[PDB]
């Protein structure tokens, strides 16, 4: 019947769905960056060894 | 690492150029001894310097 509460509930749907997506993306990103930092550290060690040989 | 790669490339180019120059100078000196002053055109007073 009323738009005003209707778009209120629509932006509520926006809030909860973006929060759920942000939760999943942030946790997966935490794990992914936690392993990618170790991989990049191994790459940095390889680069340092190549620099010493060079 | 890229900067040191460029430095090594320049140094290796200089080393190859210097070694090529040294070998070219050695062969050029040998050829100049063989083809210029050991022939019959050598002045007889330089025959003892050559000896």
């Amino acid at each position: 019947d009323d738009q005003f509460r209707k778009l209120l509930y629509k932006l509520d749907l926006r809030l909860f769905q973006t929060i759920s997506d942000q939760m999943t993306r942030d946790l997966k990103d935490i794990l992914d960056i936690n392993v990618s930092n170790n991989e990049l550290c191994y790459q940095l060690k390889q680069v340092l060894a190549r620099k010493e040989d060079l | 690492n890229e900067r040191l790669e460029a430095i090594l490339s320049r140094e290796q180019n200089l080393l190859e150029e210097t070694r090529k120059l040294c070998m070219n100078l050695k062969t050029n000196n040998k050829k100049r001894l063989t083809e210029k002053l050991i022939q019959k055109d050598l002045h007889p007073v330089l025959n003892k310097a050559m000896e």
